[PDB]
């Protein structure tokens, strides 16, 4: 037992290493803060089932209390759940839980870089195994203890079984081991393992209070306060708080000395997009067979054909899913080989797909080819009803104009001409500050649908001023925007006025010179 | 007995010697005859934690630690300070520290461990005790072993026991120190608990050095301190306390400052030391001078100081020449595109003055059209008093005409 | 006996594995729910005879009560009776019946993938045999026990005797073994084995109440209720409830969130047809000599020449 006492003693005391406790949360390229003491929050989890049902909202300790080897843990793309697993082994080195205290053997390996035999691969990252502890003593010890044995296995997205068939045997053939094993991966190749293991649980979203803990944890309170004021304005950004990686990027850009508040949200999607291009440039070797920009064009064409035809699930036929699995292998969208006949392919966020069609759209307006630019004008030709632009195409052209100055001018050429209202009976107002509904208001105009036309035009002007504000082409296309809002009205509630109106009168006041009126509350 | 031999060897008396009196060569040390700096102790998750002192380093020691400063200057003065004053034993934790190890890795990458460099640049590492048995003497008495490691920035994974010791720093429960510059703190950051920054306090350090080493002449010291409040940003140019040896030669070896004491003679002499130190031909040492001179033209061009690292069309390549030359550096933590920093923001204007005489008395194709170009971008007379006072008074050196 | 006590102990406790208890009920391509706890119902069986007569409607336990080695079990196409056999070995690992309790050795192999020698092929899916249990100890142990020895052998549709002649000898020459063996296959090559073995029984149809148990077992009661309302309208679909595989597909399409009631019954036959094209694309390598669509044309021409000329037996 003295072998286990000394070696397991130095492994109980070995797992507080600063390299074991810190890494680069955006891969390996950029010097970025990590701390299990600070950066770690408590994420939400869901106990799965055969129906793929979110049965029980598992926490970390509740997952420890519900131990079923093999423990299958899956989640989203680019998460880096070695925060979770190294938190488990670190609190095992620090006395985290009683169920953690009941263990004796806790391991952890990167399956993306594991190679050689199991004794040798664990020797590749420990290096403290003398000749006195032999390999039959090693593996016969692991099978010998049989209950206090525990493995943390991560990185199956880049695991290769020819590097170690013994580890893949530890995954599948647990009956020849019967040791406590934990496998953590994504849904990229979850279908290969899922049927074998017993426990299955997912990592859910991230709560706004744990995100509040993460933002308040790692940054000065001025940037936290005013960046948090940007968080508590945009409801769409509050939908974007359901993943930690956006929170890392917002705590990365504003990290520094100043309020970098030019990064409204379109630069956030550009930073996230091109940052995932940076992290997955040669992590998955980009486009290994067939180049990278071709698959970028494939993802953008999925975004245009999806969003323009109002399609947000993506199940192509078998055999034609090559560049699909290329882009999921990169980490663009989530594939789903779950309980469904043909596998499901969808983006993790709908408006993020709208950003992909946005930068794709400006990208097809960018080149000097007349077929892609005029074809982009044919994508503009899918908008003749101005109300459906507000209901659907608002965030699309918002991200398109905000992403580049070049696409803005084409948006001016098309939306400067389109005037037809479209649907109003199926598009009545859901929420409004017009809470008083008198008959004298009906005595102004008996046709309530013309008042709904005024709501359509005024919300269209809301999309226009929000469009110019997010565009940040602050002093350039003044004759076009001044020629835009002529023959257009403006409804303003005076009881809730944000600062982009101040930017509107600030930057282009001649557009306010060319308005019709403001119905002011 | 190995600890007795190495304890007898690490108290070396000739170990004191430093080229801080380089050609002056004054009879004196650099601790009893020179003042000190402090510690900007910075936490890894961005609070500026404290500003500790040198016994405050000893209180809560760090098992692996990095400091930033200037090589040749303070950082190796801090390491040789630790060893040489570790040959004294005055602090109430001293005499009970066991085995320090001074090491400068800028010379070597010798793919061999202790016997290579202890037998190479020092006396010897023992033959009856093997080099791994010397490493076993490390890994049998770990708890009081103190390391003085220098310059991972000129180091790769080629030394075997060294780099595998650094990447497996738990396996020796020791105290490790390292002195890498602010260009490559990121490779050490995976193995750090806290960062340490050397910073001059030019309130008192420059008048302590120029006091003690120049008590021969104290009326120009009166000129210095009266100049400190006529020019209240005198702290804004004294930014490294152990490259004030150019000032030392500009008192004992250049007596012209005794009747011409204003700023441009002083840091003109510092620039002349930058010509003397690393004495070479017209390499991109010299095009690092001119090319960072036009980095300074971009500096005062649009008043941009902490740079973008986009337009490296001015200087660009071989960053070891520009950080070894030390006219600039870059950002430590994450940015989107990382940010260059200077030793002195107003010293950059003197670099642009070197750029201006380079663009004033040289090839007349388009070079003096660039100096004429920015020199016509500044064409307003009410700006001329202040901006042309400071910057064109930096131009009032370099008399070429 | 300590070898049999330890190894047979870990095999008595080994057969509750989730891979041993769950698979893909439409082959290997699609992530589909299986559970011996839930998906298993009680199918009907028929004791056969030399006249091929359905003598006695055998259940599972009644088949266990009527043990005649070699136990020959046959049925329809694409059934996946490893549900039945793994139910037998699983209840042997769980204490199912007294006649099951009287056993000591229960095995099970895919004959479609069995290869190497018998000690090695059983070592290919157990891997827990040390050097201390040798191959003469293995086979001499199997012939040594001689009464409590039991094999579950499945997948003769893709069995190849050159992969293991010892297993084919265990099928045919039982006299050199005289161990309790159970062979399960279809009628594709039943003529090769039938004359040797003693017991013969078939898996019959599936009852509408066991099909009710299967539909109510694995799906939300809205889809069960309205899909069951589609079941209790079409009498032809109630004729289609005499096989579990249609019931799997109806519990597969309506599985989701919505009443997918556009799948009236023609999309059900299209899904079953093209789904069997999916499962048997390269399982039997499709059309190995001569391509696949040619044989599809042959089947369709058998359907046209059969149905149009009112012919429904086919003896070329």
């Amino acid at each position: 037992e003295e072998d286990l006492n000394v070696l397991a003693q130095n492994l109980k005391d070995l797992y507080n290493s600063p390299a074991f406790l810190n890494f680069y949360p955006l891969g390996e390229d950029i010097d970025i803060i990590f701390n299990l003491e600070k950066t770690f929050t408590e994420p939400i989890m869901w106990k799965k089932d055969h129906r793929h049902h979110r049965v029980e909202q598992l926490t970390l300790g509740s997952l420890l209390e519900a131990l079923k080897s093999p423990c299958l843990i899956e989640g989203e793309s680019g998460k880096g759940k070695s925060t979770l697993l190294q938190r488990i082994a670190m609190l095992w080195a620090s006395g985290g839980c009683r169920a953690l205290k009941g263990f004796r053997l806790v391991f952890f390996i990167h399956l993306r870089s594991a190679r050689g035999g199991l004794f040798e691969t664990l020797y590749d990252q420990l290096l403290n195994i003398p000749d006195f502890i032999s390999k039959p003593t090693f593996k016969a010890l692991l099978l010998k203890l049989h209950k206090e044995v525990l493995f943390l296995l991560d990185g199956y997205n880049e695991f290769h079984p020819q590097n170690c068939p013994e580890i893949e045997a530890l995954i599948k053939e647990n009956h020849r081991f019967k040791n406590m094993v934990i496998v953590t991966t994504t849904t990229e190749c979850l279908r290969h393992i899922r049927h074998v293991g017993a426990l299955t649980a997912e990592v859910g979203d991230m709560t706004e209070d744990s995100a509040k803990d993460l933002i308040e944890a790692v940054l000065v309170p001025d940037q936290v306060e005013r960046l948090w004021a940007q968080i508590q304005e945009s409801r769409c950004l509050r939908n974007l708080m359901k993943t930690p990686l956006f929170v890392v990027i917002t705590c990365a850009i504003q990290m520094g000395r100043q309020e970098f508040q030019a990064h409204t949200q379109t630069m956030l999607f550009q930073t996230f997009y091109d940052l995932l291009i940076q992290k997955n440039s040669h992590r998955y070797r980009g486009g290994a067979s067939g180049d990278f920009a071709r698959s970028l064009d494939y993802c953008g064409d999925l975004a245009l054909e999806g969003v323009f035809a109002h399609k947000f699930d993506f199940e192509p036929e078998h055999g034609s899913s090559m560049n699909e699995d290329v882009l999921v292998t990169i980490g663009l969208l989530c594939k789903y080989t779950a309980q469904r006949l043909k596998p499901t392919y969808k983006f993790f966020h709908k408006s993020f797909q709208e950003y992909t069609a946005g930068r794709r759209l400006s990208s097809l307006l960018t080149s000097k080819e007349p077929e892609e630019v005029s074809k982009g004008n044919s994508y503009l030709n899918k908008m003749v009803s101005i109300s459906d632009i507000t209901s659907l195409y608002g965030n699309l052209l918002l991200y398109t104009c905000g992403s580049s100055t070049e696409a803005t001018r084409a948006v001016m050429r098309h939306l400067a001409m389109v005037y037809q209202h479209g649907s109003l009976q199926g598009l009545s107002v859901t929420k409004r500050p017009l809470w008083r509904q008198e008959s004298i208001q009906s005595l102004r105009n008996t046709t309530e649908q013309d008042v709904l036309k005024a709501i359509n035009v005024n919300s269209f002007v809301e999309c226009g001023i929000n469009l110019f504000s997010e565009s940040m082409s602050k002093s350039d296309l003044s004759q076009e925007f001044e020629a835009f809002f002529q023959g257009k009205s403006l409804y303003i509630n005076s009881e809730n006025i944000p600062d982009y109106l101040f930017d509107f009168f600030e930057y282009l006041p001649n557009c306010a010179s060319a308005l019709d009126f403001v119905k002011l509350d | 007995s190995l600890s007795e031999q190495l304890r007898d060897n690490y108290t070396k008396a000739t170990f004191r010697h430093m080229n801080l009196p380089e050609v002056c060569s004054s009879l004196g040390t650099d601790h009893l005859l020179s003042c000190d700096v402090s510690i900007i102790s910075k936490h890894i998750s961005q609070p500026v934690q404290e500003a500790l002192t040198i016994p405050e380093v000893f209180s809560n020691l760090n098992s692996v630690m990095c400091v930033e400063g200037e090589t040749g200057s303070g950082k190796t003065t801090f390491l040789k300070r630790i060893a040489f004053l570790w040959a004294s034993g005055c602090c109430p934790l001293l005499y009970r520290f066991q085995l320090v190890f001074y090491l400068s890795l800028s010379s070597i990458t010798p793919d061999q461990g202790l016997a290579n460099i202890i037998c190479a640049q020092l006396l010897g590492a023992g033959g009856c005790i093997s080099e791994v048995c010397l490493s076993s003497s490390i890994q049998q008495l770990q708890h009081q072993v103190l390391f003085l490691l220098d310059d991972y920035s000129g180091l790769a994974s080629l030394p075997q026991a060294l780099h595998t010791l650094i990447t497996k720093n738990y396996l020796s429960r020791t105290c490790l120190l390292i002195a890498v510059h602010t260009n490559r703190v990121r490779d050490i950051r995976l193995y750090l608990g806290t960062s340490l920054e050397i910073q001059e306090f030019p309130f008192y350090n420059t008048v302590s050095v120029l006091r003690k080493f120049f008590s021969h002449d104290i009326i120009c010291v009166e000129k210095l301190i009266i100049y400190f409040i006529d020019n209240k940003d005198l702290q804004g140019v004294y930014k490294t306390p152990l490259f004030v040896a150019a000032v030392c030669t500009d008192w004992i070896q250049n007596a012209s400052a005794q009747d011409k004491f204003q700023d441009v003679t002083l840091f003109q002499s510092y620039m002349q030391y930058l010509s003397l130190k690393y004495k070479a031909t017209a390499e991109p040492l010299q095009a690092t001078v001119s090319s960072c001179g036009q980095l300074a033209l971009t500096g005062l061009f649009s008043s941009c100081f902490e740079f973008n690292s986009d337009d490296l069309a001015e200087a660009g390549v071989d960053e070891d020449e520009k950080l070894t030359t030390l006219l600039m550096s870059k950002f430590t933590a994450q940015r989107l595109r990382p940010v260059y920093r200077f030793l002195g923001p107003l010293f950059q204007e003197f670099l642009a003055a070197v750029r201006l005489t380079e663009l004033l008395s040289s090839d007349r194709q388009e070079d003096q059209d660039l100096g004429l170009y920015y020199l016509r971008q500044i064409d307003s007379p009410l700006k001329a008093i202040n901006s042309f006072n400071i910057f064109l008074y930096y131009v009032s050196s370099h008399s070429s005409s």
